[PDB]
């Protein structure tokens, strides 16, 4: 029961609602007003259950009724306020929320916390349920958000203000209302909130998140953001707007790091020094700069990574020989094998034994077009000049993920694509494709059309021909090179198609348009024209090239389909489905983490063509990331009866280990090598894994990820996507004549370091405790970013999922994300 | 009474089917094969009925 | 080598204060569960024989299951029937001649006794169950402080398995079997449940009396068998909670029952460190009350590392109370060094009583705001059972 | 002294 | 007064203040969790496969052949044999379980095949003894026999010389050179009852004799001498010894022998006299095989069974000396990344009373030390610091403030 403040308080509350039985004159002033008091003090109060609302149980019909006929004016509004705020107790929103739009304003702060915070939900709810059908309802609730969003943004409810904005569908407002105290919290959440949001709210979203970094002057913020959406426009403002060259010169580190390129007008100063950055001319020095304080310079042979003494010459394996002398000892410079007795060396490998080791030659030597240019004088020009697209591919190489003012790629390489010899033009294309993946530069792009339409060119010229046009146009769409691309594959027959090599002209369709799911409506739709199965494998394919990274649940839901579906032409369609969905989930974490479940279903539950997809799937979720879980995973398969399932589970683990220097991957790979002795196919391909998880001794990474994992580059996801899918017939491809695709990662190759240089540029040593990177989104205050703290002497290694954060305040890094190369900028507030 | 003979006459038909034995099911074993305890005797591998 | 069937962890969802990010993040793994359940029912639905339907028909059903004592012939082997009998049943031919061996567990014709099939993974009811499945929800971020006692706890049992190139590059073999002891209520079992939400090799978990059977031999086998799946299922680690109720000190009983528990005791304690040395099978044992243990199975080389696990310091009982009240509402008034201060020994189990205490003396007032005052309250009213006991005022 | 006693049972 | 909530009190408690994604998120884990349990079931039945051959190794159309014409014979024990004419012998046969029957042979045996206490295969129905069979080689104690030597050497256990030396003249010496011990007539010891403080060397010193053992031997469990089913225990103890004597130079190690050689006591209502009476089927077996022993508790072991009948040898493996920890210690460390140098000799002063495990959780400990810090080379300051854990940290009070009584 009650007491007498309760019970009292009942029939108070009573004889007010009461009294409004007649039409006396004090009884609707002096009542109302009485309501007005009892169930503010109580609403505005501690979370206090609101007494006035428990006691008020009555019927609003008789005074909404008479709120017509009594005193349409005030005296009807006030009735329309008590109503209202016993509303939001019970369950009557569509009046709950009409009573504040018609009824007396006064101000929403009045009520309460809780109150506001229902009307918000109603407010939400309601513009949900107004379609464009009529604004006239709009005005009014677009003047409610106008207030209420003030009221979140003082009261540390900006999660509910920034969930307020998004529900209206319109997040304009937030510009104008975050403080220099909120920025971060707004900032960071719709960053974190923009991955999930689905088409095309996630795009306005992360505008509108970018916009927000532009009100304060967080300019490297607004970097990270204006590559996610991948507008250049944005990027070029930001570069104009940079009065600062200290923030051009950074944000142009962040560009490079991306792959992107934006010519720089010469009104910028230090043009040739943004030039240089931008251009990736720098990254060599401090490579090889990195290599000298960690004293890792030395090369390394295979003998030493395999490990011969602990175990219990073959063209192939001497591939396997000549790969692992790739990878393991690639970007550093020196090699102990490949550059003293090449000549010897590659003379044991038939053809396209051959054509892997001469590649090799450039990828030992990337980033160094004078270097590695001069490491390319001995053999190409070999007595088997077979070999050419060997060096042709190393050509290549070396300049992919760089960009010369001189444009060595296209100058040696064009003299010889349109060499007669099929072999001769393989490395050119190919490796062309390597040297300006994602350039999308119209010469070699030009230069590339006639290669399509050369009917001379036998098809796995053409393969790599469409290939390397996709590396070149990689998310872009670009009009002329998808038109090419567009033109060239709708002439394709349906005889040569039948072949492995007709499974890379699609794949070149894709990689044009990655990272654009609404522009790739209308190129299924040009498709459509080609007959089956090609025309529905490439659908798929072309597919899948759209939404990478996108994290739209609904095109896995039509790719989990086209996987789940039971049938040979049907089995391509399958394998590059069961890879869609692999590159599509590979941006969220707790997407990318569920599609773990998903691929191990489709292996328990799938059927052949499904079964050696998966193992390359897994590749792309946690490329140069052990996760034990995944490693294990692959193993478990790493054994199978089909020779498919255990190459690309062999690949997988390679890829996933890549760089990350694993001793239990190596240990796992050591083991499964005496397994496997017999078989030089799976020998081959496992001695390559432990090729893969050495990648330049761990110090580099094909994660196509960048900035806390969150800025895509686009360049490297087009690389993995052309081994990945040619591993889907790794017998023809793999096994077959092509050794060479294998240098398709390359694009992605990037470094994973921790070198903090002074403000001078000199290797500035700084306590960086660095850990396990833990989301600061939601945590109030300073959350610490960082966990498992291990105080390192900069320069230092990032394993995948690591971030890296200045431990001494005496310095502010320019661009918050500590990763690559960072200006730290000595702070002005440090006091000694 | 014609109701009530049947139900008399049933039961005595199902009362001369013999009764079964009772065990715990150690675990799955494909899909028409279940473990099973019988509570004297030791494990068999028992199939299931179509119900 | 099955490999390590970790448990299964949904990932996990932070934001917690409730925000659309929450919703968005939970509705994402539910997107894929739906799609992920999509995949299983579209597979038998999509989804539309003459070489084993002979098998099954020479088979028939049932078939038995005993243990496998001689192979006689190659086409001739003694299997007991399952009540201890003996028979010289004959081996057919699409039985495997290599998967039987001695001690194995045979499938056998019903009719005419005849080994038919090998019973693998015939591991007990009992320690089947030992296995943790869903993995627990408590991830190192909800246990505070205890930097110290986690730090040993994750070189035994998380490092060892992610970068085993340390430890065999410096001649060390990782350490292997720790003992979690502590006054009740510190954190013993939390760490315990903290490694299994981060683990990714076989987490069996037992009680200390779950392997304490009444027949002669069924305890000391029950054992011999636990550590035979840890074993069996690769990285594993074996968490003996309450090891107090088993390894107790042994003395001559004048009693057969407790004669039987310390012949699980000496199992035990022969399973871990004896001849034939063990695998890679990780044990954390917990207890309150390490001086009742055997001087035995403590000895170092079973339990490596005795993590002693104190009652909470000021700065730790800190840090415990806001991964405590860190979901719950604190009004701006509430500032917990009030009570966080005094010199009770608040236990981390009496930490997370005065909270839900605190929480619940807030619907009292009608109010899910609790205020300064609700903790004041709930201090008294969690902390019974110790009262006070101490010296009077002799010591000056 | 005076001990109370548990018990097996061989089966 | 305590005043209980009201229902008009909870409708509000629960929707006042709610946060307007409350109900919809809370929806959304409830659903994940009915759809993770139905995801389990339609898929948490894995097929356990069944052992069976590849399908070339299958002769389906001889097998229906085996099933139908070959018949199961319960495996018996002739225990005597009347000869009742000399020409119907009539043997009576044991059928284990089953019972005891005067049975008698089917034609296709021979009547002097059969010899008694043989086992015997007879037919289900009549019990007639259709086949010899090998005589019973226990599938337990069979795997019990260590058929891959231990791989620690002698050189691995230190600082127990003289116990080792004693050890060898009873389990080595005797067993490869049986010349020096009948020279003076001194009858060899059969075996040796090793004891000591836990963790000491007693299992170590039991592998390195199993490294070093020219013989077969047989580990003892302790845990499966210990069988539900009455007698069974025993059973295995003659099958155990029964193999020994079968073998030439035969060791067997009885580990931890407080498991079934607890003093003996009358306790008949209760399944330990089980135990016990397999004990007596050890004292009467013990008393070319000599036996082994390891009990950290000696003084729970039968006074009869320690007498200089049985274990005519009782080595006490002692707590090292420290001429002798410093050579455990270099034994554990041979294989460890330490800095030339370490003063070895002062940690062994710094574990005083410690054992020979002790020791080697000081140099596991020492290397953890330079794990935590990425040193790779464990130096000296990193032992004390491990002295002060392993040993230190577990073994008294002893504090400052009451030992600046020392000095
Ligand atoms: N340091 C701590 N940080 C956070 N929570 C803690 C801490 N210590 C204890 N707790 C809390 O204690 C609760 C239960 O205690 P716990 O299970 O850890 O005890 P225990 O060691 O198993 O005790 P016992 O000796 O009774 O078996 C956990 O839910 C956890 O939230
Ligand atoms: N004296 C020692 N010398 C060398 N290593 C030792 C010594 N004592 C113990 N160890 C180490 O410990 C291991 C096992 O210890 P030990 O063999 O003494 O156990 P134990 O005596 O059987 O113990 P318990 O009697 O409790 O079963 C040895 O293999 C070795 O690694
Ligand atoms: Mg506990
Ligand atoms: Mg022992």
């Amino acid at each position: 029961e009650l007491s007498e403040e309760d019970k009292q308080l009942q029939d108070e509350l009573e004889m007010l609602v009461e009294r409004l039985g007649e039409k006396d004159t004090s009884l609707y002033r002096p009542a109302l007003e009485e309501l007005r008091r009892q169930i503010r003090s109580s609403t505005t109060s501690m979370t206090s259950v609101p007494k006035p609302l428990k006691f008020l149980r009555p019927h609003y019909g008789k005074l909404k009724e008479i709120y017509e006929n009594m005193a349409p004016g005030e005296n009807k509004r006030f009735a329309a306020d008590i109503i209202s705020v016993l509303a939001m107790t019970m369950s009557g929103e569509r009046e709950c929320l009409k009573y504040r739009l018609v009824g007396s304003q006064e101000e929403l702060a009045s009520w309460g916390h809780e109150y506001v915070r229902h009307l918000a939900g109603e407010v939400a709810k309601e513009w949900q349920e107004l379609d464009d059908a009529e604004k006239v309802q709009r005005e009014p609730l677009l003047t409610l958000v106008k207030e209420i969003v003030p009221y979140n943004m003082a009261h540390n409810a900006e999660h509910e203000a920034c969930d307020l904005l998004m529900e209206i569908e319109q997040v304009d407002m937030l510009e104008k209302d975050i403080d220099e105290n909120a920025y971060a919290k707004v900032c960071l959440y719709l960053t974190s909130c923009v991955n999930y949001v689905p088409e095309p709210e996630n795009s306005a979203l992360l505008r509108c998140a970018l916009g927000v970094f532009r009100k304060f002057s967080r300019f490297p913020e607004a970097l990270r953001l204006a590559l996610m959406l991948n507008d250049m426009e944005l990027v070029e403002d930001i570069f104009t707007s940079c009065k600062d060259v200290v923030v051009q010169k950074q944000m142009a580190f962040m560009l490079g790091r991306h792959g992107v390129f934006l010519e720089l007008s010469e009104d910028v100063e230090e043009y040739e020094d943004l030039t240089e950055i931008m251009s990736n001319v720098q990254l060599n020095s401090n490579f090889l700069a990195l290599a000298r304080e960690l004293d890792i310079m030395e090369p390394k042979v295979p003998d030493d990574i395999y490990k011969t003494h602990l175990e219990n010459d073959s063209a192939r394996m001497n591939l396997a020989s000549s790969f692992v002398n790739g990878f393991v000892n690639a970007a550093f410079g020196q090699d102990k094998l490949l550059t003293d007795d090449g000549n010897k060396w590659l003379y044991k490998n038939k053809d396209h034994g051959m054509l892997s080791a001469a590649a090799s030659l450039g990828m030992i030597l990337l980033w160094d077009v004078d270097g590695g240019l001069t490491q390319i004088d001995k053999y190409l020009y070999s007595s088997e000049d077979y070999i050419k697209s060997g060096a042709l591919l190393a050509c290549g190489i070396v300049n992919s993920g760089v960009r010369n003012e001189c444009d060595p790629a296209l100058a040696l390489l064009s003299d010889y694509v349109l060499h007669n010899s099929n072999t001769m033009r393989l490395g050119s294309i190919f490796g062309l494709g390597l040297a300006y993946a994602g350039s999308n530069r119209e010469d070699v792009l030009t230069l590339l059309l006639p290669v399509m339409g050369d009917s001379k060119s036998s098809m796995e010229v053409a393969g790599v021909t469409a290939l390397a046009c996709g590396m070149i146009a990689v998310g872009s769409c670009n009009g002329d090179v998808t038109s090419t691309i567009l033109q060239t594959i709708m002439e394709k027959s349906e005889t040569e198609l039948k072949d492995t090599y007709a499974r890379w002209l699609p794949l070149g369709l894709g990689l044009n348009h990655l990272g654009k799911g609404e522009a790739i409506e209308a190129i299924l739709a040009a498709l459509e024209v080609v007959s089956e199965p090609f025309r529905s494998f490439a659908n798929t394919l072309v597919d899948v090239c759209a939404y990478a990274g996108s994290g739209n649940v609904l095109k896995v839901q039509q790719l989990l389909h086209i996987c789940s579906e039971h049938f040979a032409d049907m089995g391509a369609h399958q394998g590059v489905a069961v890879l869609g969905i692999a590159l599509i989930a590979m941006g969220e974490e707790i997407g990318a983490e569920m599609a773990l479940r998903t691929f191990g279903h489709l292996l328990r539950y799938g059927e052949p063509t499904l079964r050696r997809a998966v193992p390359l799937a897994l590749a792309l979720i946690s490329v140069s990331n052990p996760r034990l879980n995944i490693l294990d995973t692959l193993s478990k398969f790493s054994h199978d009866a089909d020779p498919e399932v255990s190459y690309n589970s062999i690949f997988a683990m390679g890829m996933v280990g890549s760089g990350t220097n694993n001793a239990r991957l190596a240990a796992m790979l050591r083991q499964l090598a005496q397994y496997h002795a017999k078989d030089p196919n799976n020998l081959f391909m496992v001695r390559l894994a432990q090729g893969l998880t050495h990648l330049g001794k761990g110090t580099l990474t094909l994660c196509p990820y960048h900035s806390d994992r969150q800025l895509m580059s686009q360049v490297a996801v087009a690389g993995l996507l052309t081994v990945l899918v040619s591993f889907l017939d790794v017998r023809n491809i793999i096994l077959g004549k092509s050794h060479y695709v294998l240098y398709g990662l390359v694009a992605a190759m990037q470094p994973r370091m921790l070198v903090t240089f002074d403000e001078e540029l000199r290797p500035l040593p700084v306590s960086v405790r660095v850990g396990q990177a833990v989301d600061v989104v939601g945590q109030a205050g300073k959350p610490k970013t960082i966990t498992g703290f291990q105080t390192h002497t900069t320069p230092v290694l990032l394993a995948h999922g690591e971030r890296a954060e200045l431990a001494t305040e005496e310095f502010l890094p320019v661009t918050p994300i500590l990763e690559g190369f960072v200006i730290l900028r000595k702070n002005p507030n440090y006091d000694l | 009474l014609n109701a009530k003979v049947r139900l008399l006459r049933e039961e005595l038909q199902l009362l001369q089917e013999q009764g079964s034995y009772v065990g715990e099911v150690v675990r799955a074993m494909d899909k028409k094969k279940v473990l099973v305890k019988v509570h004297p005797e030791g494990k068999f591998v028992v199939d299931v009925d179509k119900n | 080598t099955k490999g390590p069937d970790a448990a299964s962890k949904l990932p996990l969802v932070t934001p917690h204060t409730q925000c659309r990010l929450k919703l968005l993040k939970l509705e994402r793994i539910k997107d894929y569960l739906l799609m992920e359940e999509e995949f299983i029912r579209n597979q038998e639905q999509m989804k539309p024989e003459e070489e084993r339907s002979k098998v099954d028909d020479l088979r028939g059903t049932p078939m038995s299951v005993g243990t496998l004592e001689e192979i006689i012939d190659d086409n001739h082997a003694i299997v007991s029937t399952s009540v201890g009998s003996e028979h010289y049943v004959s081996i057919l031919s699409f039985v495997d001649k290599d998967l039987l061996e001695p001690g194995c567990s045979v499938l056998l014709n019903h009719k005419v006794h005849a080994v038919i099939g090998v019973l693998m993974d015939d591991t007990d009811p009992l320690v089947t169950v030992m296995k943790v499945e869903k993995a627990p929800q408590e991830t190192y971020a909800d246990i505070g402080g205890l930097d110290n006692q986690i730090q040993e706890i994750k070189e035994s049992v998380e490092l060892p398995l992610t970068h085993p190139e340390y430890y065999e590059e410096m001649g060390i073999k990782p350490p292997k079997g720790v003992i979690l002891y502590g006054p009740p209520g510190t954190g013993k079992t939390l760490l315990a449940k903290a490694v299994a939400n981060q683990t990714s090799a076989t987490f069996l978990r037992v009680v200390g009396s779950e392997l304490i059977q009444k027949y002669l031999g069924d305890g000391p086998k029950l054992v011999r068998e636990l550590f035979r799946v840890a074993e069996e299922h690769a990285p594993s680690i074996v968490f003996i909670d309450e090891i107090d109720a088993i390894g107790t000190k042994r003395y001559d009983s004048n009693s057969g029952g407790e004669r039987e528990i310390q012949r699980t005791m000496l199992e035990l304690l022969n399973q871990l460190d004896g001849f034939d040395s063990r695998g890679d099978v990780k044990v954390i044992m917990a207890t309150n009350r390490i001086e009742t243990l055997d001087p035995a199975l403590i000895r170092p080389g079973r339990i490596d590392r005795k993590i002693e696990f104190p009652l909470p310091d000021e700065k730790t009982k800190k840090r415990i109370f806001q991964i405590h009240t860190s979901r719950m509402t604190l009004a701006d008034d509430v500032t917990l060094d009030d009570l966080i201060m005094a010199k009770d020994d608040l236990s981390g189990a009496d930490i997370k009583a005065i909270c839900t205490e605190a929480g619940l003396m807030a619907l009292r007032e009608r109010r899910m705001k609790v205020t300064n005052e609700d903790f004041k309250k709930s201090k008294e009213n969690v902390l019974y059972k110790k009262q006070e006991g101490t010296p009077e005022g002799l010591y000056l | 002294a005076x001990x109370x006693x548990x018990x097996x049972x061989x089966x | 007064p305590i005043r209980a909530l009201d229902e008009g009190d909870i409708a509000l408690l629960k929707t006042y203040g709610q946060s307007t994604y409350s109900r919809q998120i809370k929806q959304v884990e409830d659903d994940i969790q009915q759809l993770l349990k139905k995801i389990n079931e339609l898929t948490g039945i894995k097929e356990s496969d069944t052992g069976l051959a590849p399908p070339a190794l299958w002769d389906l159309a001889a097998d229906k052949q085996t099933l139908q014409s070959e018949q199961p014979l319960q495996v018996a024990r002739c225990t005597k044999i009347i000869n009742a004419d000399s020409e119907d012998p009539k043997y009576i046969i044991n059928v284990k379980q089953f019972a005891k029957f005067v049975v008698d042979l089917s034609d296709q045996v021979a009547p002097t095949d059969i010899e008694e206490g043989m086992r015997v295969g007879v037919d289900r129905n009549k019990y007639q003894i259709h086949i010899p069979l090998p005589p019973k080689i226990d599938p337990t104690v069979t795997m019990m026999q260590v058929e891959e030597k231990p791989d620690v050497t002698y050189s691995d256990v230190g600082g127990c010389k003289e116990q080792i030396e004693k050890l060898r003249e009873v389990v080595e010496t005797p067993l490869l050179h049986p010349e020096r011990f009948v020279n003076l007539g001194i009858e060899p010891p059969k075996g040796v009852l090793l004891f000591g403080p836990p963790g000491t060397g007693k299992t170590l010193c039991a592998r390195a004799v199993a490294n070093r053992t020219d013989a077969c031997f047989i580990r003892v469990i302790g845990s499966e001498l210990v069988q539900k089913y009455v007698g069974e225990g025993a059973r295995m103890v003659r099958e155990l010894f029964e193999m020994a004597r079968t073998k030439k130079a035969c060791l067997i190690f009885f580990d931890e022998i407080d498991a079934i050689g607890g003093a003996r006591f009358d306790d008949g209502a209760g399944g330990d006299n089980e135990v016990q009476r397999t004990m007596l089927e050890l004292i009467n077996q013990l008393d070319n095989i000599k036996v082994l022993m390891a009990t950290n508790r000696p003084d729970t072991l039968d006074p009869a069974l320690m007498r200089p009948g049985r274990l005519d040898r009782k080595i006490e493996f002692s707590l090292p000396d420290l001429e002798g920890r410093t050579h455990i210690f270099k034994i554990h460390a041979r294989s460890m990344s330490v800095e030339r140098d370490i003063r070895f000799e002062l940690l062994a002063r710094l574990c005083p009373n410690s054992t020979g495990a002790e020791i080697r959780s000081v140099c596991t400990e020492a290397g953890m030390f330079a794990i935590r810090a990425r040193r790779k080379i464990a130096t000296e300051k990193d032992f004390l610091e491990a002295v002060n854990k392993v040993i230190k940290s577990y073994a008294k009070f002893s504090a400052t403030p009451r030992y600046m009584t020392y000095n």
